[PDB]
RNA sequence: CUCGAUGUCGGCUCGUCGCAUCCUGGGGCUGGAGCAGGUCCCAAGGGUUGGGCUGUUCGCCCAUUAAAGCGGCACGCGAGCUGGGUUUAGAACGUCGUGAGACAGUUCGGUCUCUAUCCGCCGCGCGCGUCAGAAACUUGAGGAAACCUGUCCCUAGUACGAGAGGACCGGGACGGACGAACCUCUGGUGCACCAGUUGUCCCGCCAGGGGCACCGCUGGAUAGCCACGUUCGGUCAGGAUAACCGCUGAAAGCAUCUAAGCGGGAAACCUUCUCCAAGAUCAGGUUUCUCACCCACUUGGUGGGAUAAGGCCCCCCGCAGAACACGGGUUCAAUAGGUCAGACCUGGAAGCUCAGUAAUGGGUGUAGGGAACUGGUGCUAACCGGCCGAAAACUU
RNA sequence: AAAUUCCUUGUCGGGUAAGUUCCGACCUGCACGAAUGGCGUAACGACUUCUCAACUGUCUCAACCAUAGACUCGGCGAAA
RNA sequence: CAGGUGGUCAGGUAGAGCAUACCAAGGCGUACGAGAUAACUAUGGUUAAGGAACUCGGCAAAAUGCCCCCGUAACUUCGGG
């Protein structure tokens, strides 16, 4: 579960390499983003010329993270940490490519592009 | 065996041990002791899962129960008449009659002693 | 907090005559051939003669 | 409909009527259908 | 034994290979995307048994790509087809929750 | 016509369901039930049956409520309660003596399980009725789980009633409405209702048909 | 009014009320094509976010949202909390004053007592009543709680529009927040569980253990409790209506929703859902059980005694619980404990033996230990018992 | 624009997603200023103030455990 | 009466230590008790995910912590830091 004042790291290579939510989008008072929800973001330092820059506010979507989330097959996703991908306004990454493995549940929730150039999906 | 549900006897877990570990030595040396009625209870189970060690009567068990107990004389006396005198009854080792509460606290008192 | 008035005589009984003490339930035991009076609870301790009767 | 204490007729057709215990004008033209409150 | 063993068994399943925990394992899980229904490998060593009958969970845990991804699945959950074990693991734990603290080969199981 | 049956919650278990999605169940012997009497307007002024659960010795049972059972011709049961039907064709179907059972429920309907919820103890206000309680720190003395204010001021010199305050929890009726029937397995008795039910594994519970379905 | 004291701002916690309505709901008019709006009317059921700055209220800003409403209640709420500001005593700056000093000027520091008598409120009992005494199941007078909403898809890129843009009405899917129950899962906890381990002291010594060091620490951890978890709810349908829209229709040959009459009509109201409920003193209903004596007097709806049905106390307990109450059990007993067997937790005991110089490692051996969960078992305690507790009639 | 600046959250720049506080300046000093010292200053400070890392039940948002009380029983037995 | 009271002696193991932990000699269990898993208060402990979002303010807590060896900036009054 990521809230506000969670510092999530990038996991793409828009230069971006860690982010702080800003909201969880979804609703008024929604307190917590699991995987595939999508974050309004501060990005809190980046890589020395990269695309994105220090304190900018960014829209992103949670792609994992180290609290375990249940499928409904009764089986639970947990990773190391918490990392989001930036995304365009139409959902589809700002960066060109994904690292590291992403959670299963962007496929439902329409995350096509970031599923396909994910390293690996679970 | 099932720990105790609210404070344990005399403050502490730690105390509780001691209270149930002292108790029972003196139940296994004089076969019958006086005490408040809540710490003969509390004992009732403790004394007789040392019965049962003392019944299997091996050096493990020896071992088991000397790591509750520290009088050796009492152990010895356990596992060499108080266990084979109990080897034909299946538990029940055991019996508190309530007897009066004593005076200046109206503590409520026990006779806890072995069967027979 | 402090009582902002004294309890009227009343009131006062009214409460106080609730503080008594809770009845003993006796029933009778011949032990020794002789007969007593003892609570219910401790009739096995009277028949073991554990029971000092005073 | 124009809820004012004060209704009076905008145009010659405005029928100034009392239903239901108050009273408001009726016309041909909508804008002109106003209540007296 | 438990006073729902009755519903308790005919969900279970045999043919469930013995194994514990700090042993390697494949676990082939179905998975649906779309209406194709493949099957997926997730290769890790198993960190907990969360005991229980049907309702036991086992842990397995390995690192994809630079993380650490833990997936607790029931057993007798029908979306495994079969697990097997790659590899028997030595551990005196029960449930191995340090190596979700060590990467590489600080992170290395034996062989027994 | 709607159906109701007096059970006892055995606890709950998960299954799986034909598409691979766990199930988390209460499992509920829905033992068989008798009738014993039927409430009719014309008579008692409301259309309603009685059901009796629940093995208990005949010694037991007091011969005023043995003499209840008698004279409905059955054998003295633990628990007796009435299920309310409608305002007519109320008895056409239950006749005092006659065995309803589990399988009254089909697979996949809906159900409300009535039970008496666990108890909580004399409760605090916090877990009674979710007050946030006020700071672990920042000056706060001795108020952690307190309620706070509890009226206003000389207007109104009073707390008004059905304020919230501590008191006992818990062992209350409580009802959950459309609560799925995954399966009810007439072998022996049960129904395996998907979700949680109230009260004590072992407590009497009432599964009647969803009426909000 | 209060100076023989009515604690001052802001915050927190808990609310409660009004409607002059921010959203959601219903409408009229529009300079309303559609989408959006503007304005007015009705509507208070629910909802009405998290941050940055400031003591702040306020306000501005950030990111959202359906929305981020306005007010009252001693500018609600300090015998509920805070104490940042203000408003004691210290000190400094600016300014004023010869000075002592002073300043809705600033700055740093500086306080928060009380065991609840009464009403009130939240819970729980005891007594009596309820025209014999009881037990079970109940009706529901009357209450309480609850009442939120989004996005997307189809309808349909259709209606509308020159296009751009882009619906109503209906149907479906998935949510956010909130609440309730529950513990299967996940996760937390775990003070009589298991294991490892440091220091030390002890058990004569070795071995094996124990005491203490926060439960010494550390890794786990069944039960129970729990949320971060699970499930469910917030519905639908009626009735009477608000604004508003009408039908028929005069007075007033016409016309007009109205004067007679009849409709439609909203998260508001009443039913419906949930819960409490006959102290509902109008103390209810359906049943079932006992339904029986004995003595004496001033012979009385008289007192006692004894009882019945029944219940209470005592006892063994409980996931019921502050006491109390409630629930279960009390030998024709599985209630607690023990015990046996499982489940589960820990993780491979001790002893012996083998390898090693040894630290250690292997075998015996999925070991040993062990609480809560399940079943069996009549071994232990539920015993050889006390107390309450039943009817004039008379009128049709 | 200050322990001094009322207007005032002055203005510009920096820091933040957002900064009435903070830092750097501007000078329009209500009302700075040279031993009631002026301006700096390494070191020092349980001083005041602002920022960052780490850390965490401070908080989101609470939960559970033990102990001392609370509660029950027996004894003694106040107070405003 | 949990406060105060100058001076002397003050062992072992671990430890730098008169710290600290456990012990010796030597004392003591010190003067209401017995129960009981209520709320609540206090004193401690643990806590998923997040990590100052709390708040006037990181108040409190957590964290850091030892020995040895590397290595150590602006600035400096050349000592420091
Ligand atoms: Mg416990
Ligand atoms: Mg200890
Ligand atoms: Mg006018
Ligand atoms: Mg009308
Ligand atoms: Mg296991
Ligand atoms: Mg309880
Ligand atoms: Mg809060
Ligand atoms: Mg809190
Ligand atoms: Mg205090
Ligand atoms: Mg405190
Ligand atoms: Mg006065
Ligand atoms: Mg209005
Ligand atoms: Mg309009
Ligand atoms: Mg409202
Ligand atoms: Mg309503
Ligand atoms: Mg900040
Ligand atoms: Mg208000
Ligand atoms: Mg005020
Ligand atoms: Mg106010
Ligand atoms: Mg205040
Ligand atoms: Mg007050
Ligand atoms: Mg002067
Ligand atoms: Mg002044
Ligand atoms: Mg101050
Ligand atoms: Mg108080
Ligand atoms: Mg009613
Ligand atoms: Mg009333
Ligand atoms: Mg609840
Ligand atoms: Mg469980
Ligand atoms: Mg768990
Ligand atoms: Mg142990
Ligand atoms: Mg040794
Ligand atoms: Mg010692
Ligand atoms: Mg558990
Ligand atoms: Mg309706
Ligand atoms: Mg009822
Ligand atoms: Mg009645
Ligand atoms: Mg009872
Ligand atoms: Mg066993
Ligand atoms: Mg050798
Ligand atoms: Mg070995
Ligand atoms: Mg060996
Ligand atoms: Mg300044
Ligand atoms: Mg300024
Ligand atoms: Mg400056
Ligand atoms: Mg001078
Ligand atoms: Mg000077
Ligand atoms: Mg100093
Ligand atoms: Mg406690
Ligand atoms: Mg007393
Ligand atoms: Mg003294
Ligand atoms: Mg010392
Ligand atoms: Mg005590
Ligand atoms: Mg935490
Ligand atoms: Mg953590
Ligand atoms: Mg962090
Ligand atoms: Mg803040
Ligand atoms: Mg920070
Ligand atoms: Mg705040
Ligand atoms: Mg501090
Ligand atoms: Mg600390
Ligand atoms: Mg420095
Ligand atoms: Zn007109």
């Amino acid at each position: 579960m990521i809230q506000q004042e969670s510092r999530l790291k990038v996991a793409d290579n828009t230069g971006a390499k860690e982010i702080l939510c800003i909201r969880v989008l979804g609703g008024s008072s929604r307190r917590y983003a699991g995987i595939g929800d999508v974050i309004v973001a501060t990005v809190k330092d980046a890589i020395p010329g990269g695309n994105v820059k220090r304190g900018d506010v960014v829209k992103a979507v949670v792609v994992r993270t180290v609290k375990e989330r249940r499928r409904p097959d009764g089986s639970y996703i947990k990773f190391d940490e918490n990392a989001a991908v930036i995304i365009k306004p139409d959902n589809d990454p700002r960066g060109t490519r994904i690292f590291g493995p992403v959670g299963r549940e962007l496929r439902e929730k329409r995350f096509m592009k970031i599923i396909s150039l994910a390293p690996e999906v679970l | 065996p099932k720990p105790t549900k609210g404070p344990r006897l005399g403050g502490s877990s730690s105390h509780q041990k001691a209270i149930l570990a002292n108790l029972a030595t003196s139940l296994f040396e004089h076969g019958r002791i006086t005490t408040t009625e809540p710490k003969a209870r509390a004992l009732r189970p403790y004394a007789e899962k040392l019965i049962t060690h003392a019944k299997k009567g091996a050096l493990h068990n020896r071992r088991e129960v000397l790591k509750k107990l520290r009088d050796k004389d009492v152990v010895h006396t356990l596992f060499a008449e108080i266990g084979p005198f109990f080897a034909d009854r299946d538990g029940g080792y055991t019996r508190i009659i309530k007897i009066e509460a004593r005076k200046g606290d109206n503590a409520p008192m026990a006779v806890i002693e072995l069967v027979r | 907090a402090v009582p902002k008035r004294r309890k009227s005589r009343s009131n006062t009984r009214s409460r106080r005559s609730q503080w008594k003490a809770a009845k003993t339930e006796l029933v009778g035991v011949t032990v020794a051939g002789h007969a007593h009076k003892v609570p219910r609870r401790l009739l096995k301790a009277a028949r073991l003669g554990l029971i000092d009767f005073d | 409909m124009k809820v004012n204490p004060s209704v009076k007729p905008i145009c010659d057709k405005c029928r100034l009527i009392r239903r239901h215990g108050r009273v408001m004008v009726i016309c041909s033209d909508p804008r002109h259908k106003q209540r007296q409150g | 034994m438990n006073r729902l063993d009755f519903v308790d068994k005919p969900s279970l399943r045999d043919d469930i290979p013995a194994f514990n925990p700090g042993d390697t394992i494949n676990v082939h899980v179905k998975v649906i995307e779309g209406a194709k229904e493949r099957l997926q490998v997730f290769k890790g060593v198993v960190i907990r048994r969360q005991g229980g009958g049907i309702r036991e969970t086992f842990t397995v845990r390995k690192e994809s790509y630079g993380v650490g991804v833990e997936r607790t699945f029931p057993v007798h959950s029908p979306n495994i087809d079969h697990i097997e074990v790659v590899t028997r693991g030595d551990v005196r734990r029960a449930k191995l929750y340090y190596l979700r603290e060590l990467r590489g080969k600080k992170a290395k199981i034996k062989e027994k | 016509a709607r159906k109701g049956i007096l059970g006892t919650k055995l606890g709950m278990t998960q299954v799986f369901d034909e598409s691979n999605r766990v199930v988390p169940v209460t499992v509920v012997k829905a033992g068989p039930n008798v009738v014993t009497r039927i409430r009719t307007p014309e008579r008692d002024g409301y259309s309603a049956v009685q059901l009796a659960y629940g093995e208990i010795s005949p010694r037991k049972v007091n011969k005023p409520l043995t003499g209840q059972y008698t004279a409905a011709g059955v054998n003295p049961r633990r628990y007796l309660a009435e299920l309310r039907l409608d305002d007519s064709d109320a008895a056409t179907e239950y006749q005092v003596g006659q065995e309803l059972t589990a399988e009254i429920f089909a697979d996949g309907s809906y159900v409300d399980v009535t039970g008496t919820s666990k108890g909580k103890g004399f409760a605090g206000t916090m877990k009674r009725h979710g007050f946030r309680g006020q700071g672990a720190s920042h000056g706060a003395q001795a108020v952690h789980r307190r309620p706070g204010s509890i009226g206003g001021c000389a207007t109104p010199a009073r707390v008004f009633k059905g304020t919230r305050m501590a008191g006992r929890m818990g062992n209350d009726r409580v009802t959950v409405l459309n609560l799925l029937v995954h399966k009810v397995d007439a072998e022996n008795g049960v129904l395996l209702i998907k979700g949680a039910v109230p009260g004590r594994t072992g407590g009497l519970v009432m599964v009647r048909s969803a009426i909000k379905r």
